[PDB]
């Protein structure tokens, strides 16, 4: 949750 | 086709001279980044490609590679510290931040993103993006007379990032930017979108952790009503930050926890002390811990809401964290209470509970019971029964606890349980 990538 | 290139092939085309050649790589630079399997952020930035995709952030003329590159970058961004680093080291986040101005809401939604995974790297970042002027424009992009009429994806996105402004302590956030963000936060604590919700709570448990003067920043906005309610929600992604933002607001003056109090807190815990999910039994049994440390008539508010059954309940049958706690919640409850009030918890049936307890590998807890005992006892001296509350510990077994625990390591152990024994059991 704090860092997310995106696909 | 942009599908599965070399990272040969993507410096091949980014070093072009052509617009529409970089835009190609940069694209497939981003479809690598976003497979699931190892995406290898590492050949990328030992490349060298970092400061290629920062530059093209800037390219307003070719929106498309804005967006490509914006995307490559979060998801570098995404990884470990080192990598993180290494975006922020290429001048990522004033382009970030003027990318947020962007008329395409796809680009400065990845902006919004982008930012939000430098921010969650940890505090010295944090305070980074809040330096370079990072709120003033995420602010203003939720400056409209209705929430609902934004994408959703997107306010699910800003209230993220936002959250991340607000996490993480040594140290915590800036006051004056913790000031400027909360009544944006406060209006997302009302939006419908669970997702919203449970951010909104998070970033709102995040500002609560901390000294009593943090806790009244919050306070003072008069969310905790709002905080109650979703602490009543059905979906547990809510219920768990609105119970831990809760729980540290009760860490702070008995006046907060007052307000916790007044906005009708306590009836939901019956069903929270019983919640099938451990960690919401635990946290709710440590937020009464810290509420039964108040005054007497907060201890007397507990014993009106019909609580004291339900943490007998949960130091007879919990997990251990969950004992432990309610263990704690007793002692405080002992140590501040009235004589009346401990004669009411011995009553509902405390006693062999918390004598079961003291055969836990655990010294803390066995201190923390035998402080409550020794507690029992001086209210029941107080009125002449204190050959009854031997008798009741004799006959579960406790006396037995007891003796044997007069014999251990611990220096606070042995010595309080021969205290005990010599003065009530012989």
């Amino acid at each position: 949750l704090p860092k997310r990538m995106r696909r | 086709g942009t599908v599965n290139w070399s990272v040969e092939d993507i410096v091949k085309g980014i070093n072009s001279n052509n617009l529409e050649s970089q835009l190609q790589a940069t694209q497939a630079a981003r479809k690598l980044l976003s497979r699931e399997k190892q995406p290898p952020i590492d050949n990328i930035i030992r490349a060298g490609l970092i400061p290629k995709f920062v530059s093209f952030l800037g390219k307003t003329d070719c929106s498309p590679i804005q967006f490509e590159s914006a995307w490559a970058l979060t998801n570098i961004a995404s990884g470990t510290s080192e990598q993180t680093k290494a975006v922020v080291d290429g001048g990522a986040i004033p382009a970030f931040i003027s990318l947020l101005a962007s008329p395409h809401a796809h680009i400065s939604e990845q902006a919004v993103w982008a930012l939000g995974n430098i921010a969650g790297d940890g505090s010295a970042f944090r305070d980074l993006v809040i330096k370079h002027g990072a709120i003033d424009p995420l602010l203003a992009l939720l400056a409209v007379p209705d929430l609902s009429t934004l994408a959703c994806g997107y306010l699910r996105n800003l209230t993220w990032t936002l959250s991340n402004l607000c996490r993480n302590k040594n140290p915590a956030p800036p006051l004056d930017a913790v000031e400027q963000i909360l009544p944006t936060l406060v209006r997302l604590l009302h939006h419908n979108d669970p997702e919203v919700l449970a951010d909104s709570c998070w970033a709102i448990s995040y500002l609560t952790d901390g000294p009593n003067e943090r806790i009244e920043m919050v306070v003072k906005k008069g969310v905790v009503p709002q905080l109650v309610k979703l602490l009543g929600a059905t979906e547990l992604p809510i219920v768990t930050p609105a119970l831990r933002a809760i729980g540290n607001i009760v860490t702070g003056t008995d006046e907060q926890t007052q307000k916790v109090i007044d906005a009708g807190a306590l009836a939901v815990f019956p069903s929270l002390l019983t919640n099938p999910k451990t960690n919401i039994q635990k946290e709710a049994t440590w937020t009464m811990s810290n509420i039964t440390a108040g005054r007497q008539d907060q201890i007397q508010q507990v014993v009106n809401h019909g609580l004291v059954p339900f943490l007998v309940g949960v130091l007879s049958k919990a997990d251990f964290k969950t004992q432990k706690e309610a263990a704690w919640a007793i002692t405080n409850y002992t140590s501040g209470g009235t004589v009346e009030q401990i004669v009411y918890l011995v009553h509902c049936g405390i006693i062999e509970p918390l004598m079961n307890l003291l055969s836990a590998k655990d010294t803390k807890i066995i201190q923390v019971i035998l402080d409550a005992i020794s507690n029992i006892f001086q209210a029941a001296e107080k009125l002449g029964e204190t050959e009854k509350l031997s008798i009741m510990i004799e006959e579960c077994g406790g006396l037995d606890k007891i003796e044997a625990l007069q014999r251990h390591e611990n220096e606070s152990v042995y010595k309080a349980s021969l205290n005990l024994i010599e003065k009530y059991f012989s």
